[PDB]
C-alpha cells in the first residue's frame, strides 16, 4: 500500500555532488507536500527542506541554502534532492516525509524507510535528560520544552510528538499536542501549557521502548528537540 | 362497503381529537415577553459554485458543512475562513440532496439518478473515495439523514422511504404509506422515530424498528416540502408551497399554530428551528427567507439576499450561525 | 379489497393514543423554550468577543 | 498575519479554486437537449437515430451535444422541472400517425401547451418532430379524415392535413421573441441532426442578438 | 479671460467630472456584483470604463487649468506627458469601442466558430493588444498640442478614422441581418431596435467627428480655425461620459444590476 522508498547515497568524496530520490506508491502523491529531515550517525534530528503541495512554496534550512535544491515531478510520482559541494558533515542518515494541510489534518504522519551518506533567531526545543529507567506496566512522562509559547491565536498549540524505535523509521504519535494519531494505541495521551509540555503512558510494554522527540511546526525552520531513550531496567 | 367503515373510524378520531383539546392557543402565553425585531448580518460569503445549489447541511463540529449544486460537485467548506478543505466531482450531475455523517467521516449525496452515493472522507491516500452506491429505488432521491456511520435513511419519489445497511447494502426496512411522492424527511434527536412529507398533502410519523407508521397528521392544503423537529424531539414543523407553515404535536396530533401573512404568496422551501427552539426560519420563493416566532406567530425578522431563492438553510448544534443557498450559487452565513 | 383491508387495518392502530391535553401540551413547550432560551445566541445577541464570525 | 498551517490551507483552497474554475470553463462550451416525448411516440427513435435520467452525448461538426431524455421518471414532473431551466432548447415528438387510441392528438397537445407555457423555462425555444409520416399518410388515403379535430373544412390529402394539424401545434404560443421548429420524420431519414443542428445554430444567433439586442 | 462665468466652467467640469467617475464605477461594480454578467466579453466593457476613469479623473482638470487663465501654470513638467497621456487615453477609448463592434460582429456572424474561440484568455489577448498599440500611437515624441503636420495627420487617421469605418460597416451590415430575419410583435421590434442601433452609431460620430475633422483641417490644407475649436474638444471629452451607458443601457441584465443596486 502506502510506501516510501529511497535510494540515492553512497560514499562521496568531499565538494561533490548527487542526487536523491524516493518513490512513491500507494496514494495520491500529487496532492502532498513534501519533506527532507536528516539525522546524524549518532543522534539528532533536524529538518532540511520543503516543498509544497502544487511547487509553489519552497522553503531550506541555514546549512542548506544554496547548495541543495528540491524538486517533484507529480506525473512520474518522484522527489529528487540534489547535492552540490557537499562539506563534512553532511554525512548523515535521510528521510522523505509526506504530508498535507487542511483542517484537521495529520502532517507527516507517514516516513519512508531512509538512505544513509558517506564522505571522506529560531526556536528552541529542549528535552532532559536523555534517559529514563522503566518496567513494563508502569507509567512514565517525557516532557520537552521550547523558547516561545507555542499557542497561536487560533488555539491550535502546534506541537507534534515521534517514536523511532531502535532499528526502523520514526512514526508519528501526537499531531498539535493534544490528538492522537491513526493507528496507534490509546495509552498515549499529551499536553501541555503554551510552552511546557509533556506526556504520559499508561500500561507501558516493551514494544513501546525507543527514543522520542518534540517538534514544532510553528513558523519555518522546522526545530527538532534532542533525544530521549527508555531502558529496561 | 366496506370503504365507508374507513370514513368511520375517520369520524370518530376526528372527533375524539376535537374533544381532546380546547386550547387555543388564541390568548395563551401572551404573558411572555415578545422577542422584539431580531437583526441578521452577513458574516461571510461562500462563492465557489457555478450554477444552482440544491442542498446544504453542517457538521457536528458547527464549523464544516457541504454544499450540493447542478454543476456535479460537492464542495467542504471552513466556514471560519471561507476556505474549500475538498472537491468532491459526482458521477451523475443530478443531484437533489446531501448530507454529513455525525461522525464527520463520511459523506452522502443523491438525486435525480435514483440511487444514493457514499463518500469516504478519511483514507490512507489522501483522496476520497466511493464506498457504496446504494441502489434499490426508483424515483429520484428526496433526502437522505445517517443513523449513525452505517445506517442510512432515505426518501424517494416512489411515495416510499427505506432503511439501508450501508456495510451489507441491502434495504433492511420499508415504509409504504403516503400514496404520493414524498418530499423530505427529518431525524429525532432520540434517534429512533422519524417524520416524512410527501405531495399527497400529510405527514406521516415512522417508528425505525417497528417499520410501521403510528400518526398520520393532515390538514394542510397542498404538497409538502420541508419538515424539522423540535429540539426536544417532541413536535415538528411543515412547508408547502400553500404559502403556509404549521407545526404539530405528536401526543396531541392536531394542528397547533400556523405561521401566514397576506403579503406572502409563494411557496416555502426549507424550515428550520433555534437551539431553543424560540425562533422558527423558513426560505421563501420570493427570494429571502422570513424569521417566526416560535408561538406569538409574526414573522420577526427577515433576512436580505438572495438574488432567488432560499432554497436549503440550516443551523449549528451550538446555535452559533445560520447559513443559507439559492440558486443564484451564493452561500450567506448570518448571525 | 386488500388495500382497503390494508387500510383499515391502519387506522385500527390510532385508538389506542391517549391523548393529551392541548394546553398543558402547549405549557409543556413553553416551559422549555423559557429553560432554554439563556443559551442559544441568535436569540440573545452575544458579545463582539468570542463570536468565531467576527 | 496567520501561520504556516493557515498558509498552506490557504494555498490549497486557491488551488482548488483554480481548478474548479478551469473545469466550469471547460464545460460550458457544450450544448445541452430536453427530450420530451409522450408514450409511443419516436423518441426512441429518434434517440436510436443519434432507470432514471439518460444522458446521451455525442459530436457533430466539433459541436458537444448533450441529451437528457427522463422517460422512466414516472413521478410529477411539476417537481423537478425546474432542474432543466437553463437549457438550450426541447425537442418534442408526436404521432401522426394514431389519432383513435385514447384521444392521442388531443393529449399531446395540451401535454405541448401545458409544457409551453411555464411560469420559469417560458423563453426557451421548442424544436418540434412530427414522425412516422407513412402511417399517417396510409391513415388517410384509406380512413379519411376523420378528423378527431371537427370543423377541419380542408381536402382529403395530404400538405392540407399536416399543414392545418402543424399550424395547430404552432399555435397556442403566447410569447414573442422564442420559435417552434417544426419538421416531418419518415422514421427512415439520416439528416435530422443536421436539422436540430440548424436549429441549434438558429438559437445561437438569437441569442446573440439578444443583447443589444437589439432583439 | 472671463473673471465673470469662470465659476460657471468650473462647476460645468465638475459636474461632468461626477456624471462621468459616477457612470464608469457604476458599469465596474454592476459588472463584477452580478453572477449573470460573468462573460468573456464584459470585460471590454470593465477595460473601457477604466480608461474613462482615468480619463475623467486625471486628464480633465489639467486641461480646466490650462486655458481658464490662458498660461499653463507648471513648468515644462509636465506638458510633454500631459499631452501625450491624454492622447493616449482617448485613444485607448475610441479602439475600444471598435473592438467592442468587432467582437460583436463575429459574433453575430460565423457564430459557431468564434463561439468556440471565446476563452477569457483571448479577451484579456485583444484588451493588452488594444493598450499597447494605443502606448505605441501616443509614445512619439502655455502648453499646446502638437502641430508636426506629418505626425498628425497619421495619428488622428489611425486613431479615429479606421475605427469610425469598421464602426459604420459592422453596424450596418447588422442592421441588415436583423431586416433579413425579421420577417405582432415582429414589426414592433423591428422599429424598436433601429432606434437603438442608430443611438449607438449617431453618438459616436456628432461628439469624435467635429474635433477630428477640424483638427486634421487647419493641418495640412487650409487653415481657417475658429473659436469652436473649444466646443470640438470639449465635445470629444464629454462623450466618453455617456459612453458607457449607450453600451449598458439595453441590458435589463445589466438593467436589473443596476436596479438593485439602486433600490
Ligand atoms: Br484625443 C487627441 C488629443 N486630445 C484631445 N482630442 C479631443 C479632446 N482632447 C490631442 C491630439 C491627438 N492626436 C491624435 C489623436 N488623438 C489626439
Amino acid at each position: 500500500d502506502v510506501q516510501l522508498v529511497e535510494s540515492g547515497g553512497g560514499l562521496v568524496q568531499p565538494g561533490g555532488s548527487r542526487k536523491l530520490s524516493c518513490s512513491a506508491s500507494g496514494f495520491a502523491f500529487s496532492s502532498f507536500g513534501m519533506h527532507w529531515v536528516r539525522q546524524a550517525p549518532e543522534k539528532g534530528l533536524e529538518w532540511v527542506a520543503y516543498i509544497s503541495s502544487g511547487s509553489g512554496t519552497i522553503y531550506y534550512a541555514d546549512t542548506v541554502k544554496g547548495r541543495f535544491t528540491i524538486s517533484r515531478d507529480d506525473p512520474k510520482n518522484t522527489l529528487f534532492l540534489q547535492m552540490t559541494s557537499l562539506r563534512s558533515e553532511d554525512t548523515a542518515m535521510y528521510y522523505c516525509v509526506r504530508s498535507i494541510y487542511y483542517y484537521g489534518s495529520s502532517p507527516f504522519d507517514f516516513w519512508g524507510q531512509g538512505t544513509t551518506l558517506t564522505v571522506s533567531s529560531d526556536i528552541v526545543m529542549t528535552q532532559a535528560t536523555s534517559s529514563v529507567p522503566v518496567t513494563p506496566g508502569e507509567s512514565v512522562s517525557i516532557s520537552c520544552r521550547s523558547s516561545k509559547s507555542l499557542l497561536h491565536s487560533n488555539g491550535n498549540t502546534y506541537l507534534y510528538w515521534f517514536l523511532q524505535r531502535p532499528g526502523q523509521s520514526p512514526q508519528l504519535l501526537i499531531y498539535r499536542m493534544s490528538n492522537l494519531a491513526s493507528g496507534v494505541p490509546d495509552r498515549f495521551s499529551g499536553s501541555g501549557s503554551g510552552t511546557a509540555f509533556t506526556l504520559t503512558i499508561s500500561r507501558l510494554e516493551a514494544e513501546d521502548v525507543g527514543v522520542y522527540y518534540c517538534m514544532q511546526h510553528l513558523e519555518y525552520p522546522l526545530t527538532f528537540g534532542a533525544g530521549t531513550k527508555l531502558e529496561l531496567k | 362497503q366496506l370503504r365507508q367503515e374507513a370514513e368511520q373510524l375517520k369520524n370518530q378520531i376526528r372527533d375524539a381529537r376535537k374533544a381532546c383539546a380546547d386550547a387555543t392557543l388564541s390568548q395563551i402565553t401572551n404573558n411572555i415577553d415578545p422577542v422584539g425585531r431580531i437583526q441578521m448580518r452577513t458574516r461571510r460569503t461562500l462563492r465557489g459554485h457555478l450554477a444552482k445549489i440544491y442542498a446544504m447541511h453542517w457538521g457536528t463540529d458547527s464549523r464544516l458543512l457541504v454544499s450540493a449544486s447542478q454543476d456535479g460537485k460537492l464542495i467542504i467548506w471552513d466556514s471560519y475562513t471561507t476556505n474549500k478543505v475538498h472537491a468532491i466531482p459526482l458521477r451523475s450531475s443530478w443531484v437533489m440532496t446531501c448530507a454529513y455523517a455525525p461522525s464527520g467521516n463520511y459523506v452522502a449525496c443523491g438525486g435525480l439518478d435514483n440511487i444514493c452515493s457514499i463518500y469516504n472522507l478519511k483514507t490512507r491516500e489522501g483522496n476520497v473515495r466511493v464506498s457504496r452506491e446504494l441502489a434499490g429505488h426508483t424515483g429520484y432521491l428526496s433526502c437522505c439523514r445517517f443513523l449513525d456511520d452505517n445506517q442510512i435513511v432515505t426518501s424517494s419519489g416512489d411515495t416510499t422511504c427505506a432503511l439501508w445497511d450501508i456495510e451489507t447494502g441491502q434495504q433492511t426496512t420499508t415504509f409504504t404509506g403516503h400514496t404520493g411522492d414524498v418530499m423530505s424527511l427529518s431525524l429525532a434527536p432520540d434517534t429512533r422515530l422519524f417524520v416524512s412529507g410527501a405531495c399527497d398533502a400529510s405527514a406521516k410519523l415512522w417508528d425505525v424498528r417497528e417499520g410501521m407508521c403510528r400518526q398520520t397528521f393532515t390538514g394542510h392544503e397542498s404538497d409538502i416540502n420541508a419538515i424539522c423537529f423540535f429540539p426536544n424531539g417532541n413536535a415538528f414543523a411543515t412547508g408547502s408551497d400553500d404559502a403556509t407553515c404549521r407545526l404539530f404535536d405528536l401526543r396531541a396530533d392536531q394542528e397547533l399554530m400556523t405561521y401566514s401573512h397576506d403579503n406572502i404568496i409563494c411557496g416555502i422551501t426549507s424550515v428550520s428551528f433555534s437551539k431553543s427552539g424560540r425562533l422558527l426560519l423558513a426560505g421563501y420563493d420570493d427570494f429571502n427567507c422570513n424569521v417566526w416566532d416560535a408561538l406569538k406567530a409574526d414573522r420577526a425578522g427577515v433576512l436580505a439576499g438572495h438574488d432567488n431563492r432560499v432554497s436549503c438553510l440550516g443551523v449549528t448544534d451550538d446555535g452559533m450561525a445560520v447559513a443559507t443557498g439559492s440558486w443564484d450559487s451564493f452561500l450567506k452565513i448570518w448571525n | 379489497i386488500a388495500q382497503a383491508r390494508k387500510l383499515v387495518e391502519q387506522l385500527k392502530m390510532e385508538a389506542n393514543i391517549d391523548r393529551i391535553k392541548v394546553s398543558k401540551a402547549a405549557a409543556d413547550l413553553m416551559a422549555y423554550c423559557e429553560a432554554h432560551a439563556k443559551e442559544d445566541p441568535l436569540l440573545t445577541p452575544v458579545p463582539a468577543s468570542e463570536n468565531p464570525f467576527r | 498575519t496567520l501561520s504556516a498551517e493557515e498558509r498552506a490551507a490557504l494555498e490549497r483552497s486557491k488551488a482548488i479554486e483554480k481548478n474548479l474554475k478551469e473545469d466550469g470553463i471547460s464545460a460550458a462550451k457544450d450544448v445541452k437537449l430536453l427530450l420530451l416525448g409522450a408514450g409511443e411516440s419516436g423518441k426512441s427513435t429518434i434517440v436510436k437515430q443519434m432507470t432514471g435520467i439518460v444522458e446521451t452525448h455525442f459530436t457533430f461538426k466539433n459541436l458537444h451535444f448533450r441529451l437528457f431524455d427522463v422517460g422512466g421518471q414516472r413521478s410529477e414532473r411539476k417537481k423537478w422541472i425546474h432542474c432543466f431551466e437553463d437549457v438550450t432548447a426541447i425537442i418534442f415528438c408526436v404521432a401522426l400517425s394514431g389519432y383513435d387510441q385514447v384521444n392521442r392528438m388531443h393529449e399531446s397537445l395540451m401535454l405541448f401547451d401545458s409544457i409551453c407555457n411555464n411560469k420559469f423555462f417560458i423563453d426557451t425555444s421548442i424544436i418540434l418532430f412530427l414522425n412516422k409520416k407513412d402511417l399517417f399518410g396510409e391513415k388517410i388515403k384509406k380512413s379519411p379524415l376523420t378528423i378527431c379535430f371537427p370543423e377541419y373544412t380542408g381536402p382529403n390529402t395530404y400538405e392540407d392535413a399536416a399543414a392545418y394539424i402543424q399550424a395547430q401545434f404552432e399555435s397556442k404560443n403566447r410569447s414573442p421573441n422564442k420559435e417552434i421548429y417544426c419538421h416531418m420524420t419518415c422514421a427512415t431519414d439520416t439528416n435530422n441532426i443536421q436539422v436540430v443542428f440548424d436549429a441549434v445554430t438558429d438559437i445561437i444567433i438569437a441569442n446573440n442578438l439578444r443583447g443589444c439586442g437589439l432583439y | 479671460y472671463s473673471l465673470q462665468v469662470t465659476l460657471t466652467l468650473v462647476c460645468l467640469a465638475g459636474l461632468l467630472m461626477l456624471l462621468t467617475v459616477f457612470g464608469n464605477v457604476l458599469v465596474i461594480i454592476a459588472v463584477f456584483t452580478s453572477r449573470a454578467l460573468k462573460a468573456p466579453q464584459n470585460l471590454f466593457l470593465v477595460s473601457l470604463a477604466s480608461a474613462d476613469i482615468l480619463v475623467a479623473t486625471l486628464v480633465i482638470p489639467f486641461s480646466l487649468a490650462n486655458e481658464v487663465m490662458g498660461y499653463w501654470y507648471f513648468g515644462k513638467a509636465w506638458c510633454e506627458i500631459y499631452l501625450a497621456l491624454d492622447v493616449l487615453f482617448c485613444t485607448s477609448s475610441i479602439v475600444h469601442l471598435c473592438a467592442i463592434s468587432l467582437d460583436r460582429y463575429w459574433s453575430i456572424t460565423q457564430a459557431i466558430e468564434y463561439n468556440l474561440k471565446r476563452t477569457p484568455r483571448r479577451i484579456k489577448a485583444i484588451i493588452i493588444t488594444v493598450w499597447v498599440i494605443s502606448a505605441v500611437i501616443s509614445f512619439p515624441p502655455r502648453c499646446e498640442i502638437n502641430d508636426q503636420k506629418w505626425y498628425v495627420i497619421s495619428s488622428c487617421i489611425g486613431s479615429f478614422f479606421a475605427p469610425c469605418l469598421i464602426m459604420i460597416l459592422v453596424y450596418v451590415r447588422i442592421y441588415q441581418i436583423a431586416k433579413r430575419r425579421t420577417r405582432r410583435g415582429r414589426q414592433n421590434r423591428e422599429k424598436r431596435f433601429t432606434f437603438v442601433l442608430a443611438v449607438v452609431i449617431g453618438v459616436f460620430v456628432v461628439c469624435w467627428f467635429p474635433f477630428f475633422f477640424t483638427y486634421t483641417l487647419t493641418a495640412v490644407g487650409c487653415s481657417v480655425p475658429r473659436t469652436l475649436f473649444k466646443f470640438f474638444f470639449w465635445f470629444g471629452y464629454c462623450n466618453s461620459s455617456l459612453n458607457p451607458v449607450i453600451y449598458t443601457i439595453f441590458n435589463h441584465d445589466f438593467r436589473r444590476a443596476f436596479k438593485k443596486i439602486l433600490c
